[PDB]
């Protein structure tokens, strides 16, 4: 879904009676360059690959 | 001691200003960039309140950073750096003075 | 253990205090004085002497 | 905790409403239950679990509407227009004329 729904994202599946607010508790930048590489391989270079394979082969 | 250094510095500075008509333009910009920061802090000291603290910090950052880029242009514009002309210090002043206004409009 | 139980409510927090608007009009008036003092002081002295106008091609 | 009151009714049922209440200053997951345990009568329960979000980053009173930060906006616009009148009056002048 969108990038606007990620900067302010309240998930209720962790610390259950009182869920955590993610956007003020994590460091973005490892996720958004990865969504950028996914968006560039899928639309411009022509080859669609899964998000799991972009996440595994992100360090080498 | 301090009388001699005082009158020496006044005369040796005012002759330097009256030589080049670029320097009094920089310093005339600089002094009123000091008065903006002074009365903008006087509003905070006058009524004891601290509520939109980022909107306080953004204008003050504009005053200080905009002062500093002028002093760097002045230092680089009188004496030339080895390798840098006078057409490139000005373009670097435009670009780096143009990033700072955007990141101090996002912040308020 | 099975009667009626007393109804309750919640207690919010007070909002942060705003300052009265007949001061901020005075200070934006003072800023509007100082900037025009800057433009008048540039056009007064030799600084804004428009003399290398790049007309031509 | 707050007592329900009678409302308009159809032929076989009877409707009860709570008017309007304002949700809590705290975010999290909440549950909405109205059980009716009474001796002599039957036992009825119903509940569900819903999540109450914090404020977004866009839903806030802006810097116009506060009237405490008009001073700083007026101390941004001046530096912008003074800067552009600086740059235009710098390449249209002379050196040691
Ligand atoms: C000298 C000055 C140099 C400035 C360099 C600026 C370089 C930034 C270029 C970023 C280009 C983004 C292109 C893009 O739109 O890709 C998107 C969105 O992709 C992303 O999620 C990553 C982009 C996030 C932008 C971060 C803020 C801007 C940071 C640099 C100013 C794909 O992400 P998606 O998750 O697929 O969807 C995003 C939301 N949509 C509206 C698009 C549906």
């Amino acid at each position: 879904n969108s990038f606007y729904k990620f900067l302010n994202w309240f998930d209720d599946r962790t610390w259950y009676p009182l869920g955590r607010v993610t956007g003020g508790t994590l460091y973005p930048g490892l996720m958004t360059t990865s969504a950028f590489i996914w968006h560039a391989l899928r639309n411009w270079l022509g080859l669609p690959i899964d998000i799991r394979n972009v996440c595994v082969l992100f360090a080498p | 001691d301090f009388q001699e250094t005082f009158k020496t510095s006044k005369r040796a500075y005012f002759a330097q200003i009256e030589k080049y008509p670029k320097l009094k333009l920089i310093d005339t910009f600089c002094f009123f960039l000091v008065l903006l920061g002074v009365i903008q802090c006087t509003f905070i000291i006058l009524i004891r309140d601290n509520f939109p603290f980022n909107a306080f910090l953004a204008g003050f950052i504009i005053c200080v950073g905009q002062f500093v880029l002028l002093m760097s242009l002045r230092l680089q514009l009188c004496n030339s750096f080895p390798g840098i002309s006078k057409n490139r210090a000005f373009a670097e002043f435009i670009v780096a003075s143009l990033i700072l206004h955007f990141v101090c409009l996002h912040f308020i | 253990k099975f009667g009626i139980k007393p109804e309750i409510h919640h207690i919010f927090h007070a909002e942060p205090k705003r300052v009265a608007k007949p001061i901020a009009v005075i200070f934006v008036l003072i800023i509007f004085i100082t900037i025009l003092s800057l433009i008048v002081t540039w056009l007064n002295s030799c600084a804004a002497a428009f003399n290398n106008i790049p007309t031509g091609v | 905790r707050l007592t329900l009151s009678p409302s308009g009714n159809d032929s076989e049922t009877q409707y009860y409403t709570t008017g309007e209440f304002i949700l809590p200053d705290r975010h999290g997951v909440f549950t909405f239950l109205t059980d009716y345990r009474k001796i002599g009568l039957s036992f009825t329960t119903d509940k569900d679990v819903k999540a109450i979000r914090h404020l977004a980053n866009d839903e806030y009173p802006r810097s116009w509407e506060i009237s405490n930060s008009w001073v700083y906006i007026s101390a941004i616009c001046g530096v912008i227009v003074a800067w552009i009148f600086f740059v235009v009056s710098f390449v249209t002048t002379s050196s040691v004329g």
